[PDB]
């Protein structure tokens, strides 16, 4: 469907080079968003572009967005679109409980989101959303961490770790070496440390650019502050000095 | 579904509206002047034949008893806006507040109608620029211009159509902040005397004022509370008498 | 859109369950009409309304509804006068008023006597709240209508002048007398403005605070 | 029921009066006249979408013969994505 | 026609952003005790009515104001929608609308006009200003894309880049509203295309607290008040 | 039965609601409503209110003042009667205003009538609670004095109506958010 | 919360007044125009919300505050809209033309018929005790202090003299450039 496969030269059908491919191009240009599972948590992390000197930090939105007391969403691609995509998911979840005496399931928050994205692909000269998302959390009455990715076409998939946006090859390469699916990070601290190491390779400057949200069972949602992720960054940088000086020559 | 009109041209321009301002720029000139105690709006009547009876083609129009309008551009577009503008004054404001809307609230509503025609599939923007002039108890006398874009502007004086740049230069040269309504009438009659395509007399020229209240034109006595129309359309004999003072 | 029934069921439980629903004000008093020589007089004992300068009404039944319909139709008559470039005819207002009273099925409780001058001449009609119509040289509505009609018939003759019509109008009103209680009249005469004629006949403990 | 006698009549008045008019034009002028008038109204309604304006349309008042007439419904009137995905189908 | 460029970028939004890049400059600055808004107005018309009550600057409710770069015809549709939403919130909650809820409300409508192909986007950039108890004095910006951002000082429209550099070097977190008056006037005089700043070319406003503990007050300055801050500041085009 | 009682104190609001579902909904970390009435309409109306305030709290990452939830509750109660014969409903909203450090109490009737209260009741009471409350009530009453006033008030209700009401659930809003307190 | 209650309104030389029962005022204001509403308390509060909304939007759209006579036409046309199921109220508008200085008082039935008495206005159940007191105590062209005196003694005398421990009255006295709210207790 692309590149050097061409019978009697070639000509195009209705097919591949299409609005949804250009929405995938918009997603790749948006900041890096990562998520990793643990034994009994899931951590989502994002790249802030380094804030401008006149920007107002106390009111700046947390990039990782809570959809409900047990569900978290982060994105890469178009911010305006993600704001319109989070609103639909939030009201969809609040409406779920009001009509089903049941909080929304993480898998229904992923099928709905990718589902609405698919309808703006299908037809009408309404464009698809220039957005790809991580959806993470827990179901109610369960202790299994969940983590889904959705794409502009409305395709979605489950991951034990994933990355989307800028430079995400290099991050997925690091995760494939550092995330073992038999023995995932056994504690929240190690899960957070793995996301800070993962992001430290791709972020612009350092602790400014990382921001993380930790989801735990029973609605224990918890953003980490700048000061908490500065002590993770500093501990990881201490271990780099220790590893270098533990050279034997 | 690849459906809209008046989309953006790469230099940050709306295009179709630009072509709609070329239709306005081709019309018989109209103009307006604000004075200390009144306002004037004026235009020429261009006959399709000298067998036509231009007592039927009014160009200067009453919107409410204190508000007048005139156009340059496509007259058909102006007959349809004027009747929506009249309906708006009654339905939005008179029937809620028991008093007619100001000349800033009715100009906003006319402009909202012209903006909706730019931002649509299926419809071209209007081929008219409208001058709307009037009085209100708290704003006082006012004059506004509205263009195919739905942009509206408050003016001290203005002109639109073929002769508009020479008219606007004469209006800058002659306008001062102490004019009275008889003075503004003379300046407006002087300005149309340069822009006239045909003959100049009381039959070819349209001229209206919003001035003092005229209790004669209310057509019923007994209610001083009701002051009587500020808007008055000059009779063809008054225009010929003032055109004898020229 | 229009007149809503939002608290219709809400007020069907309030009256049932002992809140006195506020009294709608009613003008039950005498109203008359006079197709006098070269014009038409109407009178009532706040109560005389204009559909346009040359067309006026007197109202009976609910006060708010007589004002409300005459002001709605006065808007449509003004817009139609602007649309057609012609003075508004009494038959056009009568058609609008009567056709509007019919859409509302007499739940708009306006009973109305309509008079005016137009390019055709001088006209006089009356509409009941279910949207049905009378015509005559003289008409009367309200509680004193028996006595008023006896006086109207007893003295009307062709070529009644202004002064004599105004006397008959005022005597048919005063025959309704033994809210309201002195004459307002309007006189519509074919060459002339509608002439409207009003009334033709240490203690306690204080604290205080300043506010804007 | 407890519901006002006039409510269902005034709810459907605008539709009922045009539906009744189209049947008179079918009868007096033949099927071509309401086929013409319904297609003009279809072009005007279907090519005139703007999520922030709900206050009718200028040409629909010309077509409907409402260009100089006020009802109580015109003086007393009564999400852009929800409008978009209704106009296009969901 | 709301289709993506092959880079995943929207041609219409870029052309609407080219349009506002001509559309007159506006500065907003957030002091420790109030917000300042200022805008520069190209009065090339003698007969245009200066001392008209608004063009660039507008009230959205009793504690929120905006500056406009872009088409004023487009801006007034959004401004009315925001005014309706502010009063509909006040009617519902009996409380004045929080600034974030309203700024992002106008950012959600402006994104919709960029997705459906029957609609052109809105050619407008807004520098919002206001007070509420949830945060305090807040300064936000929103643009034709539906993006919005929080700032301590920002410019929109023409000459944004020169203005941002001038803000950045003189802004202090602890400055008072009268220092922000001075700064916004200096910045505009150091950014203007016109030879010197004057009271009719300038639209001004403030969001102070005053003397009385419950007050927040939004003086949208009349021309004579602007002449006083001009002659006090040393811009002082004075006899 | 369906009784609701209220005894707001210097630094708390105490909501007592009849034992049977609680018929009192946590709207936020510092707001309770209690409600009484026709069991179908009130339970469904309370869940509609809760879903709208949960949606606000998630959408903002913020709390909604006890005033603003109350005026929202009156506006939605009034808006639900504009096509309907009035259902029997009474709402007693108590919450803690964390931007002014005051506990607050509001009552809303079926007609949508807000009143801001020291103390309140509905459903199954006469002047016996209101006289007993007005004699003993104080602006600066402590939470322990408030629980004793509520015990006196429940005892007065029990003495006058010796049938089995299975006691009542008591709940407190203060600086520490919702506390369910055991009382008998 | 108490349903019903009374409002009274009165004119003086360049001044107005609005008395009302306390023991939540019936009397709201929208800039220099005051609105005392009697009747069902839900409709009094729903009308306060509705007129606050309409009048804030008016001030925003029109660059000036709503005058007493304009507000009279707005309250009557808004009340009339509710024709088949009205607001169970007796509104009493008041206010001093900001461009004239003339006192204005008006009052309405539940669908908006305008009274415009030049002396005094009453609203609420058992009005006609106060109508007699107010007609007995009124005189034309008072000063503001005598105008306060006549309206306050009308409220006191027509008051239930059996329950005067449950009393409390708010009297707004409204002038051209000044408004004083006196609360008044026995």
């Amino acid at each position: 469907m692309s590149g050097y496969d061409r019978a009697l030269s070639i000509f195009s059908p209705d097919g591949h080079i299409f609005q949804v491919e250009y929405a995938l191009e918009a997603v790749k240009r948006g900041t890096c968003a990562v998520g990793v599972k643990g034994k009994n948590c899931v951590v989502l992390g994002c790249e802030r572009r380094s804030t401008l000197k006149l920007q107002d930090t106390r009111i700046t939105p947390s990039k990782v967005s809570k959809i409900d007391s047990h569900v978290v969403l982060s994105f890469s691609g178009l911010n305006a679109d993600s704001r319109i995509l989070i609103e639909k998911a939030r009201v969809e979840a609040q409406s779920h409980r009001l009509t089903l005496e049941d909080p929304v399931t993480v898998e229904y928050l992923t099928r709905y989101v990718a589902g609405v994205q698919q309808r703006y692909t299908q037809s009408g000269g309404v464009r698809p959303f220039g957005v790809s998302t991580l959806i993470a959390g827990f179901d109610p009455r369960d202790d299994e961490p969940k983590l889904y990715q959705t794409e502009p076409s409305g395709i979605y998939s489950s991951w034990s770790a994933q990355t989307i946006g800028r430079n995400s090859k290099t991050v997925r390469e690091f995760l494939e070496k550092n995330y073992d699916r038999k023995e995932p990070p056994a504690t929240v601290e190690e899960c957070v440390k793995l996301t800070v190491r993962s992001l430290l390779e791709v972020v612009q400057t350092g602790a400014k650019n990382i921001e993380i949200t930790v989801v735990k069972p029973d609605s224990d949602i918890v953003a980490l502050s700048s000061e908490e992720i500065n002590q993770y960054v500093t501990q990881i940088e201490q271990e780099k000095q220790e590893q270098q000086e533990q050279d034997k020559k | 579904y690849s459906f809209s009109l008046t989309t953006f041209s790469p230099s940050g321009k709306l295009g179709q509206i630009d072509y709609a301002l070329t239709a306005v720029k081709q019309g018989v000139t109209s103009l307006g002047i604000k004075a200390t105690n009144g306002v004037v709006i004026a235009t020429e009547k261009k006959s399709s034949s000298p067998l036509a009876m231009s007592e039927t083609l009014s160009k200067v129009s009453l919107l409410t008893p204190d508000i007048g309008a005139v156009y340059s551009g496509m007259g058909p577009d102006y007959r349809v806006l004027v009747d929506k503008s009249r309906k708006v004054a009654h339905t939005s404001y008179k029937r809620i507040y028991g008093e007619y809307p100001p000349t800033k609230l009715l100009v906003s509503e006319v402009a909202k109608i012209m903006q909706e025609a730019t931002q649509s599939g299926g419809v071209r923007p209007f081929g008219v620029s409208l001058l709307i002039a009037g009085h209100d108890e708290f704003n006082g006398f006012s004059l506004y211009q509205v263009d195919p874009s739905g942009s509206y502007f408050p003016w001290k004086a203005t002109a639109i159509g073929k002769g508009s740049v020479a008219a606007k230069t004469f209006l800058e040269k002659r306008w001062n902040d102490e004019l009275e309504l008889e003075d503004a009438i003379h300046i407006a009659l002087l300005t149309l005397k340069e822009s006239v395509e045909g003959e100049f007399n009381g039959d070819t020229i349209e001229l209206a004022i919003i001035g003092d209240e005229n209790p004669d034109l209310l057509g019923y006595t007994g209610i001083p509370t009701d002051k009587g129309p500020r808007f008055r359309k000059l009779t063809s004999q008054e225009i010929n008498d003032r055109l004898e003072a020229l | 859109a229009g007149l809503s029934f939002d608290n219709y069921q809400r007020n069907n439980f309030l009256a049932e369950n002992s809140h006195t629903q506020p009294k709608a004000t009613s003008t039950g008093t005498t109203i008359v009409g006079v197709k006098f020589n070269n014009g038409v007089v109407i009178a009532a004992d706040a109560k005389l309304h204009r559909i346009s300068p040359k067309i006026w009404c007197a109202g009976a039944g609910t006060a708010a509804d007589t004002e409300a319909v005459t002001q709605l139709i006065g808007s449509n008559i003004e817009l139609h006068s602007l649309y057609t470039s012609r003075e508004p005819r009494v038959v056009s207002a009568l058609q609008m008023l009567k056709q509007h009273l019919f859409k509302y099925q007499g739940h708009i409780g306006a009973y109305l006597i309509v008079a005016g001058v137009d390019p055709t001449g001088s006209h006089l009609f009356s509409i009941h709240a279910h949207g049905s119509t009378d015509v005559g040289y003289y008409l009367s509505l309200g509680s004193g209508s028996l006595a008023a009609m006896a006086v109207l018939e007893s003295h009307w003759k062709q070529d009644l002048t202004k002064e004599e019509a105004i006397k008959l109008a005022s005597d048919a009103i005063q025959a309704g007398i033994w809210s309201g209680s002195n004459v307002d009249v309007c006189v519509m005469e074919i060459g002339k403005d509608a002439e409207y004629l009003r009334n033709y006949l240490t203690t306690a403990v204080l604290k205080e605070s300043i506010v804007n | 029921n407890d519901r006002h006698p006039l409510e269902s009549t005034l709810k459907n008045w605008e539709t009922t009066q045009r539906q009744r008019q189209m049947e008179q034009y079918r009868q007096i002028f033949g099927i071509a006249e309401p086929m013409k008038r319904t297609m003009e109204m279809e072009i005007v309604n279907r090519t005139d979408f703007n999520p922030l304006s709900t206050n009718g349309s200028i040409h629909r008042d010309i077509l409907l013969n409402k260009e100089c007439s006020i009802d109580w419904e015109d003086v007393y009137p009564g999400d852009v994505h929800s409008k978009i995905e209704k106009q296009l189908g969901i | 026609t709301t289709i993506f460029s092959p880079e995943g970028r929207l041609y219409q939004v870029e052309y609407a952003l080219e349009s506002i890049s001509h559309a007159g400059t506006a500065i907003g600055i957030m002091a420790s005790d109030g917000i300042v808004l200022a805008a520069e107005r190209k009065v090339t018309s003698t007969l245009l009515e200066q001392d008209t009550s608004t063009e660039k600057l507008y009230k959205l409710n009793d504690k929120i104001a905006v500056a406009v770069a872009g088409l004023t015809a487009d801006a007034e549709i959004l401004i009315n929608t925001a005014r309706i939403h502010a009063q509909n919130y006040l009617k519902t909650y009996n409380e004045d609308i929080p600034v974030e809820i309203l700024v992002r409300r106008l950012s959600d409508i402006k994104q919709g006009y960029t997705q459906h192909g029957g609609l052109r986007p809105f050619g407008v950039s807004f520098i919002y200003a206001g007070y509420d108890d949830r945060y305090g004095y807040q300064l936000y910006t929103s643009n034709p894309s539906g993006n919005y951002t929080g700032w301590k000082a920002i410019s929109v429209g023409a000459n944004t880049s020169a203005a941002q550099t001038l803000l950045q070097m003189d802004y202090k977190d602890d400055m008072k509203v009268d220092d922000a008056i001075e700064l916004a006037l200096k910045t505009l005089s150091k950014t203007t295309d016109s030879s010197a700043l004057t009271y009719d070319r300038l639209e001004f406003a403030t969001i102070r607290k005053g003397a009385n503990d419950g007050e927040v007050y939004q003086k949208i300055f009349k021309p004579q008040e602007i002449k006083d801050i001009l002659v006090k500041t040393g811009i002082t085009k004075k006899d | 039965m369906d009784i609701i009682l209220g005894i707001r104190v210097q630094d708390s609001v105490i909501l007592a609601s009849s034992k049977a579902d609680d018929k009192t909904r946590q709207l936020s970390p510092h707001t309770l409503m209690s409600f009484a009435g026709e069991a179908g309409d009130t339970v469904q109306f309370a869940e509609y209110i809760q879903a709208n305030i949960q949606l606000y709290s998630i959408r903002e990452d913020y709390e909604l003042s006890p005033q603003a939830v109350s005026s929202f509750v009156r506006q939605e109660l009034a808006k639900s009667i504009r096509s309907r014969r009035p259902y029997q409903v009474n709402v007693l909203i108590g919450g803690y205003d964390k931007k002014k450090n005051k506990p607050e109490l509001y009552q809303i009737d079926y007609l949508g009538t807000k009143v801001e209260l020291p103390y309140g009741a509905h459903g199954y009471s006469g002047f016996y609670t209101f006289s007993l409350l007005d004699h003993h009530y104080r602006p600066d009453m402590t939470t322990e004095e408030g629980l004793d006033l509520l015990k006196l008030c429940v005892q007065e209700l029990e003495k006058r109506m010796p049938m089995d009401f299975k006691g009542v659930i008591v709940k407190i809003v203060d600086k520490d958010g919702i506390r369910q307190v055991d009382d008998f | 919360s108490i349903n019903g209650g009374i409002v009274v309104a009165m004119t003086g030389k360049d001044c107005v007044a609005i008395a009302c029962d306390l023991r939540f005022e019936k009397i709201f204001h929208y800039g220099h125009v005051f609105l005392g509403i009697t009747g069902l308390a839900t409709d009094v509060t729903t009308l306060n919300e509705m007129f606050r909304y309409k009048t804030n939007l008016y001030k925003l759209k029109e660059e000036r505050a709503i005058e007493p006579e304009t507000f009279t036409q707005l309250v009557s046309s808004s009340l009339y809209e509710r024709r088949f199921g009205p607001y169970f109220v007796g509104p009493v508008v008041a206010g001093i033309n900001s461009k004239s200085g003339k006192p204005f008082i008006a009052g309405f039935d539940l669908i908006g018929c305008i009274d415009e008495a030049k002396d005094f206005i009453v609203s609420g159940t058992a009005s006609d005790q106060l109508f007699g007191m107010c007609e007995s105590l009124y005189e034309p062209n008072l000063e503001p202090e005598d105008l306060f005196e006549t309206i306050s003694q009308a409220l006191l005398n027509a008051a239930d003299r059996d329950a005067l421990s449950g009393w409390g009255a708010v009297v707004y006295i409204i002038k051209k450039d000044e408004v004083v709210k006196r609360y008044l207790k026995m």
